[PDB]
Parts: C-alpha cells; sequence; structure tokens
C-alpha cells in the first residue's frame, strides 16, 4: 500500500505543478491577440483522447 | 460522418442522434465516470484546437455546392 500510494503522491505533485502553470498562462491571456484560421482549412491536427485500455 | 454523406435536410436526424447520445452519457454517468459531453462532442467535431468544426465547414460546402442552386423559396409559407 505504501509504495502503491507513493506513487499517487508523485502523480498528484505532477499534477500540481501542470496546474499552476496553466493557472499562470490562462491568467495572462490577451483578448487582441486572438486570430483565426480561414473556414477551409482542416490541417490542424484533430485532437485525440488516450484510449488505453488494460 | 453520417451527416456529412446527407445533404442539409439531415441536420433535425443529427440533433436526435445527438440528444440520444447525450441522455446515453448521462445515464452512463450515474455509475461510471466520464469527460463531458461538450468535450467529446468538439473531440468529434475537431472544435477543441480549431475555431470552426465540422458541422459548420459541411454546412458552407453544402450551401455553395447544393441548397443555393437547387431550391426555390416561397415567401407565403417561408
Amino acid at each position: 500500500l505504501f509504495n502503491e500510494a507513493h506513487s499517487f503522491s508523485f502523480r498528484v505533485n505532477s499534477l500540481q505543478e501542470r496546474v499552476d502553470r496553466l493557472s499562470v498562462s490562462v491568467t495572462q491571456l490577451d483578448p487582441k491577440e486572438e486570430e483565426l484560421s480561414l473556414q477551409d482549412i482542416t490541417m490542424r491536427k484533430a485532437f485525440r483522447s488516450s484510449t488505453i485500455q488494460d | 460522418g453520417r451527416f456529412e454523406s446527407e445533404d442539409l435536410t439531415s441536420i433535425v436526424e443529427l440533433d436526435g442522434l445527438l440528444e440520444i447520445n447525450r441522455m446515453t452519457h448521462k445515464l452512463l454517468s450515474r455509475y461510471l465516470t466520464l469527460d463531458g459531453f461538450d468535450a467529446m462532442f468538439r473531440e468529434a467535431n475537431h472544435n477543441v484546437s480549431a475555431p470552426y468544426g465540422r458541422i459548420t465547414l459541411h454546412v458552407f460546402w453544402e450551401l455553395n455546392y447544393d441548397f443555393l442552386p437547387n431550391y426555390c423559396y416561397n415567401g407565403s409559407t417561408n
């Protein structure tokens, strides 16, 4: 149990760092910097969620 | 994809099917944990990382090609 829970502690700590970075990044967005691409552009890499089945 | 393979009149079918999917997600979320239906819909519509999704692109494509040059209006019935 201790070994397993220690792994979760590492995962939680890593997530905490990511959230702190995102919060700093999201509180800096400038609305004037937003730009939109052409209507006929589909070259953007479609986002795919993780699908790992044990 | 099914909507993308038919004319603009399939919008009602897409909305009905989407409502069914949303309700199924709500039923499954009672006992399981799942991502929000909005996030999954955006993921399937390629809208999370892009300003415009697939549905709007198809609507524009249909308007330019089929709807505009193959439909006659009637103001009496709108």
